[PDB]
This record gives C-alpha cells, structure tokens and sequence, in this order.
C-alpha cells in the first residue's frame, strides 16, 4: 500500500508514538519509484531479487 | 412545479440521507480538511461501506466507525467517553440517533 | 517525481476537456499524459469493486 | 476557546488493536492486545470496546 | 488550462502532473525518537 | 429450518428528518456557537477556496 | 584501515525480526514489526526489505 | 443593480474579504450619474458604447 490514507504505514518510536510515515493519496510513490531507477542505472537489466 | 406532497426544503421532511457514500474536503485545492490522520480514513469522511474488508462498519450496519463517532460529537458531544444513548431533552426529531434505524 | 497527481474523467468521445485550479505559489513545471480509465485502479480506497 | 484544548499536530482519534496472540479453545477464546497509549495522551476506558 | 484531444471509442483520463517540491526534514533528537517535517509547495494540503 | 438454502447477509439502515452534520471544530465537538477554529488566525487573515 | 571502522566484539551483520501482530483481512494483510536498533550502531533503510 | 440591499455589489480584496461597497436603497445612482453628464459634457450628441 501506497497513497492510501486507509492503509498508511507506520514508523515511530515507541516513545514518540508521532508517526513519521505522513502520505497524501495525491502523492504517487510507485510511479516515483520507476523514473528513478531509470535514471540511476540501465532499466534493462535484470535482477531477480527485486524482481 | 406539479407536486402537492411534503416540500423536505421547507418542513424539513428529509428521507435521503441513507444515499451518501463519501465526503471529501479540502482548502486551497490540496489542503485536505481536516487532515492530520484524525480519521481512520484521514483523506475523507466514509460514510458507509459496501464491501467490509477490515469492517469500519458499526452499530451492526453499513454505517463506518468514524462517520458515527462524528455524528454522536456533532449531536450529543458522545465519543470520546464511550457511546450511550443521550438524554432524552437531546433526542428530537431533528436529532440523529432518534431517527437512526440499522 | 516531486509532483501532484491528479485525474479528471475524459468522457468517450470527448474532445475539448477544460481544467479549472489556482495555485498561490510557483511550482517547477507540468507533465502529462492520457490513460483508459478500466486500466487505471482507483486508489485510496483499500479495495476497488469495478 | 482556542488553546490548551485541542492539539496541533497529527493524530488519530481511534486507534485499532490487533491480537497479538491468540488461543481458540473448544469452548474459550482467549486473546491479549497491547492497548498502548502514546505520550501526552489519556485513553478513557469507557471508549474502547471489542469488534 | 484546455486540452484538445482525439476522440476515443472508451472513456479516458487526463494524467496530469504539477511538478513541485516534495521534501521532507528528519530530525533525531534523542534514542527512539523521530520528528519529520514535511512540505510539498505549491499544492501545501489540496487546493480551496 | 433443515430445508434452509444457503443465503447471504444484507446490511443497510435509515435516518429520515435529519441532517448530516460536520462541525467545523478541531474535535467536532460544540464548545460554543463560535467554534475555535471559527476564530483561527489561518482563517481570519488570508482568504482561502474550498472544494 | 585497521581502526576506527570495523568492530571486535560479536554482532550480527543482518538481523531479522518477527510480526509482533498480524492481521489477516478479507482483501489486506498487516503486521507491525519492532524495528530496533541496537546502541552504537546505524541502520540505513535501504538495506531493509520485507521477506 | 443599485441601490438594492437585496443584490448589493461586492468589491473587496481576497486578504481583506471586508466589502467595500456599502449601498443603501435611499440613495439613488442612477438619477445621480444623469445629472452628472449633462454638467460635464453636451448631452445632446451620441455615443453608441455607453448608449
């Protein structure tokens, strides 16, 4: 889940309790994602593990 | 204008309101309202839901958690101190739990 | 991406599609596209029926 | 009034806790949560209930 | 902003994207503790 | 009845002479005619759009 | 270098951590994870991934 | 539209949202800009733009 205010991850610390993790369904992380890795290295490749 | 019956604009007959899926709002076109993850679903107000999933539905109906806890602080200021039915003085026929029927 | 994502509905057939919005500020530019709206899941909602 | 009543910052009104354990017994069932209530809060027993 | 396209037997969408700046600070005061800010201008929180 | 056929469940519900409500305070609650954030400066000082 | 860059003492080089909490929805599956990190050491997300 | 509460004319900055039109259906602008051209100009010519 990504962009989705119904299933946003969490990440704090137990003593902050204040999540860390703020997403906004208007936000769009796994398109994000792509372009950058186009951009860093040749998106040709294959690497099983990330699949 | 060819209707004699009940005008729900003028005499308030309303008997609509069970036909409301979702409310969304925000300022400035991003500034979502009211935001900082106050709701479980933090980006709209749900009123109620078709398909269960995690079951945000109460009161044995399709009514969300969240949209009822509103309505009750909305009415009756009941929410954040467990939810009982109001003192009668409260309960008129424009309130909400007097007409709500799961 | 650094970007917002927005979506209005292109109906068939459809050729003009005006889009009114006001920004306070200056952004660093626009990107689009068009895509079908049966291949597009609407997100934000844990789960999409259609 | 407009402070020292409601806070600024993000935070959820009702939180949702999930078994972290479990036991279906013949005839019982037992589970036990970690009803965890973060700093600078007040949880009201009176809230909170089994779904 | 009117955009003129060709027409499609099927119902579409216009992906736009207002390219702005999405960032966000992390601040690390003390063990077990994480503070964020987060800011993406213009579109702050939506658009009204 | 052991006649019974397999069905499924149906929930839905009914709130007529009534209407819904979404107070425009920082906890929902009614704390005054004048909410609080009725009288936020964030309001009060720039003007703002609504959708 | 042979100082001032790896450690003597004894220390996992990856650990890994069990769902103190999992629920299993209709349509979505969620767990919680007690990331912890020990003293004088760093984590950096990027070598972090869910198994 | 003048001199009508019913449909007073707003002209105020977006910052301010204070109107600065304040009319009142005593008053009379219609009348009142007549008189003014014929003190100021030959009301006997033509001018198709303002009819």
């Amino acid at each position: 889940y990504y962009n989705s205010g119904g299933n946003l991850g969490v990440l704090a610390g137990q003593s902050s309790q204040l999540n860390a993790v703020v997403d906004l369904q208007d936000r769009n992380t796994e398109l994000s994602y792509q372009m950058l890795l186009a951009n860093t290295t040749d998106r040709s490749r294959y690497f099983s593990m990330w699949n | 204008f060819t209707y004699s019956g009940t005008i729900p604009y003028l005499d308030g007959t309303f008997y609509l309101s069970h036909t409301f899926r979702k409310v969304a709002i925000q300022f400035d076109s991003s500034v979502t309202w009211p935001g900082n993850d106050r709701l479980l679903t933090p980006n709209e107000f749900e009123i109620k839901i078709s398909v269960d999933g995690e079951g945000y539905n109460v009161a044995q109906s399709n009514m969300t958690k969240d949209w009822f806890l509103v309505q009750m602080l909305a009415n009756y200021n009941i929410g954040y101190q467990g939810y009982h039915l109001p003192p009668d003085y409260k309960d008129r026929t424009f309130s909400f739990l007097h007409n709500f029927i799961p | 991406l650094s970007a917002a994502n927005m979506l209005y509905p292109i109906p068939p057939n459809a050729t003009q599609l005006p889009i009114p919005s006001r920004n306070w500020a200056a952004f660093r530019g626009w990107s689009l596209t068009r895509l079908k709206q049966r291949e597009t899941p609407a997100l934000g909602s844990p789960f999409d029926p259609y | 009034p407009t402070h020292d009543v409601t806070t600024e910052r993000s935070q959820r009104l009702q939180l949702r806790f999930v078994p972290v354990d479990r036991e279906d017994t013949q005839y019982s069932y037992k589970t036990r949560f970690q009803l965890a209530v973060g700093d600078n809060r007040v949880l009201d027993m009176a809230s909170t209930y089994f779904d | 902003m009117t955009f003129e396209m060709d027409p499609i037997n099927e119902p579409t969408l216009l992906y736009v994207l207002f390219e702005v700046f999405d960032v966000a600070r992390v601040h690390q005061p003390h063990r077990g503790v994480i503070e964020v800010v987060y800011l993406r201008t213009p579109f702050s929180a939506g658009n009204a | 009845d052991p006649r019974h056929a397999l069905r499924d469940p149906e929930r839905k519900f009914l709130c007529d002479r009534t209407l819904w409500r979404i107070p425009f305070s920082s906890n929902f609650m009614s704390m005054g005619s004048l909410t609080d954030l009725g009288q936020n400066l964030l309001y009060a000082n720039a003007a703002h759009a609504l959708d």
